[PDB]
C-alpha cells in the first residue's frame, strides 16, 4: 500500500490534527497528482470558495477524467471542503488549517521545526556524512541478515516481533528462530524506499497495540523526511513514547545517535529516502548478470534467481537460467518483482540505452514464469447427470445464486462445484424432486 | 525521472524602478523580488526534482542571484537577497549607457542550461523553460544578438516566456512565438505574483491540459543596419540579405566582404 491508500481510510479529526504540522502538509502536496498541484496552489491565496463548475472549467474536456480523479482524491484526502455557496451553489475553499501550514511552510512564519541546535554548541563527537551512509548501510545489512536467518546478525527481540506481526517471518515453535516466508522474498526484492515505506506502515499499524499517537509519530517522520542531512537536532521537545520510537529508528539506521540519553541525533540518507542509488548490475544479451558489489546481502540476493558463476573481490559474474528462475517461482518471487529489481540495481551505464533492461530477457523471464501456470487444476465435484435442459438450467441457476459454480457447459450438460457447495447443491437437488 | 528547470530572468533596470519609485505606485521592485522568490518556491514544491536558477539583468552586466519554513528555501531566499543587496548597493553609474543588457542574461541562461543539461544523468530529460520580466523599454541596438539567442534558444528546444510588466516588447513577442513561449502583459502590478501562479506555473505538457490566453498580436518588423531602428519596409540586399532603409548605389556589407 501507499500512502494515500493508509491516509484515506483515517478519521477526518486525524487527518485534521496531521495537519496541524507544516512538514506533513508539504509532504502530502507533494504526493498529490501533478495537476492537483496546480489547483492546491491557485486556490492557496484565496479567502472565498469557488464555484464547483468554474474549477471543472480549468481542465479541458478531453483530460476530464484526470479532473474527476483530482477532485475526489482531494476530497477524500479533504485537503478542501465544499462549501454551501449562498443561493443554491456549492463553493469550494481548502481547508483553513491545512492552508495556514502550507502557507506557513511556504512563505514562513511561526517557530522553526526544531528547538534550538546551537544551545549545546557543536557535537564533540560529530561524525561526516559517509560515516552516517556506512552506519545506515551496515544496519540495513544487518536487518535483512536477521530477516534471512543469518546467526551473524542479532536484533533486539521486540524488532523480531514485529516482523512477526508482519508476517515476513513465521514463528511455529517458541525459541526456535522463525523461518521467512515468500511474503519475506517478495519484500527483499522490493526497492529499498519501498521497503523503509512497507516498514513504517506496519509500524504504524501495529502502533496501537503500544498505544501511541498516531498523528504525532506521523510528524515526527515527516519532519524527519525533509530534515538537512549531516544536521543534528535538538531531542528535546518531544513526548517519552516518540524518543522510544526515536529509539527504534536508531536500531533501524534512520537516525544515529551517539547515546540514548543524548541530545543531539543526525538523520541519515535512508530516512531523507523515505518520503521518495546509481545501479550496480549489468545485464547482457546472453543472459548474464555482472554487478559490483562486495557484501553478501546482495550476493545472496542475485543467487536467489540467477546461478552463480564467479565471484571476484569486487565483481560477480552469474548466469541467468530457466532452472534458476524456476525455482525463485517456485519459492513464491514472480517475474514482475526480479524485472523491477533488475531495473532498480541496473548500472548507469545500461541506462543509457532506452529501454533500461534488453526486452528479450524480460520477456523470457515472463514466459518462463507463465511455464509454472500453464496448467489450472480445480478439485470439485462434476454433474453430468441431467435429464432434461430444463432441470439442467434451474440447477445451474440456483449454483450461480450460491456462487459455488467452477465451470458451466449448457452445450453438454456437465457442470462443475466446489465441493463445499456439492452439498448444498445435492440438498436443492433433492427437495425440488421430493416437491414435485 | 521528469526534469524541470526554470530560469527567471529580473529586469533590474535602476532608471525604470527609480522612476517607480518616485512615483509612489503601490508596486515596487522588493515586491517584485519577493514575488520571484515565492514562485521558485512554487516551482520547487512542484517537484522534488526541479531546478531553479534566477539571473538579474543591470546596465553592467548580469548577476546570478542563484524559521518555520522549508531549510532549503530559506538558504535560496537569503542568498538571492543577499546577491540582489549586493548588485544594487555596489551599482554606480558610470557612462550614459541605459539601455538593459537583455541578451547577455538570456545568453547567460542558456549557457547554465547547457552546463547542466551535460550533468543529468542520461536516463532523464531535463526539460527547461526561460521566464523573463520586463519593466524598462526594450532596446533595438541588440535586435542581431537578440535574434541569434532566440534561434539557440529554438534549437535546443527552450521555451522562453515573456510578462511584460509596463511597455510591451516586440523582441519578447518574437521570442515567445519562435520557441512557442507564453507571452502575457500585466494589467495590475500588485497581483503579478497571483499571474506566475497561474500561467507561467505549470510546464509545457501541464499547459496543454489547462487553458490559456490566446497569444498577442505578434509584431515582426525588422531593424535597420545603418540605423538599428524598427522598420517596416526597406531595401533588403540579394546576396547578404542585409536590410537597408534607402536606397544605395552599393551594398556595405557586400564593399566589407572581399
Ligand atoms: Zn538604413
Ligand atoms: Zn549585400
Amino acid at each position: 500500500r501507499n500512502l494515500q491508500e493508509f491516509l484515506g481510510g483515517l478519521s477526518p479529526g486525524v487527518l485534521d490534527r496531521l495537519y496541524g504540522h507544516p512538514a506533513t502538509c508539504l509532504a502530502v502536496f507533494r504526493e498529490l497528482p501533478s495537476l492537483a498541484k496546480n489547483w492546491v496552489m491557485r486556490m492557496l491565496f484565496l479567502e472565498q470558495p469557488l464555484p464547483q463548475a468554474a474549477v471543472a472549467l480549468w481542465v479541458k474536456k478531453e483530460f476530464s477524467k484526470a479532473q474527476e480523479e483530482s477532485t475526489g482524491l482531494l476530497s477524500g484526502l479533504r485537503i478542501w471542503h465544499t462549501q454551501l455557496l449562498p443561493g443554491g451553489l456549492q463553493g469550494l475553499i481548502l481547508n483553513p488549517i491545512f492552508r495556514q501550514n502550507l502557507r506557513i511552510a511556504l512563505l514562513g512564519g511561526g517557530k522553526a521545526w526544531s528547538d534550538d541546535t546551537s544551545q549545546l554548541g557543536p557535537d564533540k563527537h560529530a561524525r561526516d556524512v559517509p560515516s552516517l551512509d556506512k552506519y545506515a548501510e551496515e544496519r540495513w545489512e544487518v536487518v535483512l541478515h536477521f530477516m534471512v536467518g543469518s546467526p551473524s546478525a542479532a536484533v533486539s527481540q521486540d524488532l523480531a516481533q514485529l516482523l512477526s506481526q508482519a508476517g515476513l517471518m513465521k514463528s511455529t515453535e517458541p525459541g526456535e528462530p522463525p523461518c521467512i516466508t515468500s511474503a519475506g522474498f517478495q519484500f527483499l526484492l522490493l526497492d529499498t524506499p519501498a521497503q523503509l515505506w512497507y516498514f513504517m506502515l506496519q509500524y504504524l499499524q501495529t502502533a496501537q497495540s503500544r498505544g501511541m499517537d498516531l498523528v504525532e509519530i506521523l510528524s515526527f517522520l515527516f519532519q524527519l523526511s525533509f530534515s538537512t542531512l549531516g544536521k543534528d537536532y535538538s531531542v528535546e521537545g518531544m513526548s517519552d513514547s516518540l524518543l522510544n520510537f526515536l529509539q527504534h529508528l536508531r536500531e533501524f539506521g534512520l537516525v544515529f545517535q551517539r547515546k540514548r540519553k543524548s541530545r543531539r541525533y543526525y538523520p541519515t540518507r535512508l530516512a531523507i529516502n523515505l518520503s521518495s542509488q546509481p545501479g550496480f548490475i549489468v545485464v547482457e544479451t546472453n543472459y548474464r548478470l555482472y554487478a559490483y558489489t562486495e557484501s553478501e546481502l546482495q550476493i545472496a540476493l542475485i543467487a536467489l534467481f540467477s546461478e552463480m558463476l564467479y565471484r571476484f573481490p569486487n565483481m560477480v559474474v552469474a548466469q541467468v537460467t530457466r532452472e534458476s528462475v524456476q525455482q525463485a517461482i517456485a519459492s513464491g518471487i514472480t517475474a514482475q518483482q526480479i524485472i523491477h529489481f533488475l531495473r532498480t540495481r541496473a548500472h548507469p551505464v545500461m541506462l543509457k540505452q532506452t529501454p533500461v533492461l534488453p526486452p528479450t530477457i524480460t520477456d523470457q523471464i515472463r514466459l518462463w514464469e507463465l511455464e509454472r501456470d500453464r496448467l489450472r487444476f480445480t478439485e470439485g465435484v462434476l454433474y453430468n447427470q441431467f435429464l432434461s435442459q430444463v432441470d439442467f438450467e434451474l440447477l445451474l441457476a440456483h449454483a450461480r445464486e450460491l456462487g459455488v459454480l467452477v465451470f458451466e457447459n449448457s452445450a453438454k450438460r456437465l457442470m462443475v462445484v466446489t465441493p463445499a457447495g456439492h452439498s448444498d447443491v445435492k440438498r436443492f437437488w433433492k427437495r425440488q424432486k421430493h416437491s414435485s | 525521472d521528469e526534469l524541470n528547470l526554470l530560469v527567471i530572468v529580473v529586469d533590474a533596470n535602476p532608471i525604470w524602478w527609480g522612476k517607480q519609485a518616485l512615483k509612489e505606485s503601490q508596486f515596487t521592485l522588493s515586491k517584485c523580488i519577493d514575488a520571484v522568490m515565492v514562485l521558485g518556491n512554487s516551482h520547487l514544491f512542484m517537484n522534488r526534482s526541479n531546478k531553479l536558477a534566477v539571473i538579474a539583468s543591470h546596465i553592467q552586466e548580469s548577476r546570478f542571484l542563484y524559521d518555520g519554513k522549508y531549510e532549503l528555501l530559506t538558504s535560496a531566499n537569503e542568498v538571492i537577497v543577499e546577491e540582489i543587496k549586493d548588485l544594487m548597493t555596489k551599482s554606480d553609474i558610470k557612462g550614459q549607457h541605459t539601455e538593459t543588457l537583455l541578451a547577455g542574461s538570456l545568453a547567460k541562461a542558456l549557457c547554465y542550461i547547457h552546463r547542466m543539461n551535460k550533468e543529468v544523468k542520461d536516463n532523464q530529460e531535463m526539460k527547461s523553460r526561460i521566464l523573463v520580466i520586463k519593466a524598462a523599454e526594450d532596446s533595438a541596438l541588440q535586435y542581431m544578438n537578440f535574434m541569434n539567442v532566440i534561434f539557440a534558444a529554438q534549437k535546443q528546444n527552450i521555451l522562453i516566456d515573456a510578462c511584460v510588466l509596463d511597455s510591451d516588447s516586440g523582441l519578447l513577442q518574437q521570442a515567445c512565438d519562435i520557441t512557442g513561449g507564453l507571452y502575457l502583459k500585466v494589467p495590475q502590478m500588485p497581483s503579478l505574483l497571483q499571474y506566475l501562479l497561474w500561467v507561467f506555473l505549470p510546464d509545457q505538457d501541464q499547459r496543454s491540459q489547462l487553458i490559456l490566453p490566446p497569444p498577442v498580436h505578434v509584431d515582426y518588423r525588422a531593424a535597420c543596419f545603418c540605423h538599428r531602428n524598427l522598420i517596416e519596409i526597406g531595401y533588403v540586399c540579394s546576396v547578404c540579405l542585409s536590410i537597408f532603409c534607402n536606397f544605395s548605389p552599393i551594398c556595405t556589407t557586400c564593399e566589407t566582404a572581399f
